[PDB]
């Protein structure tokens, strides 16, 4: 298990869409 | 001690609702090729 609110806070958003986009992680399984 | 300091984050609520609908970076894709579901 791993906390999942760093990432949040660290997020960032695409120039494009204006969007926040998603870092890839690997899966969720 | 360091009062001026923004620590939550500040779009943490508008892209809480924005996560909450899958509204995120919806970007166009670089060859898929099969695998990678989307
Ligand atoms: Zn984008």
């Amino acid at each position: 298990s791993h906390p999942e609110d760093d990432w949040l806070e660290n997020i960032d958003v695409c120039e494009n869409c204006h969007y926040p986009i998603v870092p890839l992680d690997g899966k969720g399984t | 001690r360091c009062r001026h300091r923004r620590r939550q984050a500040e779009r943490l609520s508008q892209i809480k609702r924005l996560l909450s609908e899958k509204k995120t970076c919806q970007c166009p894709h670089r060859f898929q090729k099969t695998c990678s579901p989307i």
